[PDB]
């Protein structure tokens, strides 16, 4: 994978546990771009964002993560 | 030597594929059934949003 798997990327942070998928949710939210589909509901504690509309820096940096703390 | 009128523009078309994008939502671990810690409680009902009907059109 030179680029990264969209797919991977969003059902590869969403099955982490506590310490994993709060470091995803903190590091969109701090470098939060006018094109990312960001929605955090409170009620819930959920982070519905769009991935699919991150730049190739945050779904790089994101990936990278996401794909080590699975694999 | 000259390069003459050379290169001409190349007139394309468009390509209307938005697409439904792939969205997530990431679950936070909020207040659940976990080991001993205390959780929060709500401040009060601020009502910020608070909307109004009509002033002045008789």
């Amino acid at each position: 994978k030179g680029s990264v798997d969209l797919e991977k990327l969003a059902f590869g942070l969403t099955k982490l546990n506590e310490d994993d998928l709060v470091g995803v949710v903190q590091m969109v939210t701090d470098n939060k771009t006018p094109e990312m589909n960001v929605t955090n509901n409170v009620e819930e504690g959920e982070f519905i964002i769009d991935l699919y509309s991150l730049p190739e820096g945050l779904l790089k940096s994101l990936w990278d993560y996401v794909k080590k703390n699975t694999e | 030597e000259v390069k003459s009128s050379s290169v001409e523009i190349i007139n394309g078309s468009e390509s209307k594929k938005k697409k439904p994008k792939l969205t997530v939502k990431i679950k936070l671990n909020k207040t659940t059934v976990l080991e001993n810690n205390d959780g929060k409680r709500a401040e009060e009902k601020p009502e910020s949003k608070s909307p109004a009907k009509k002033t002045a059109a008789k």
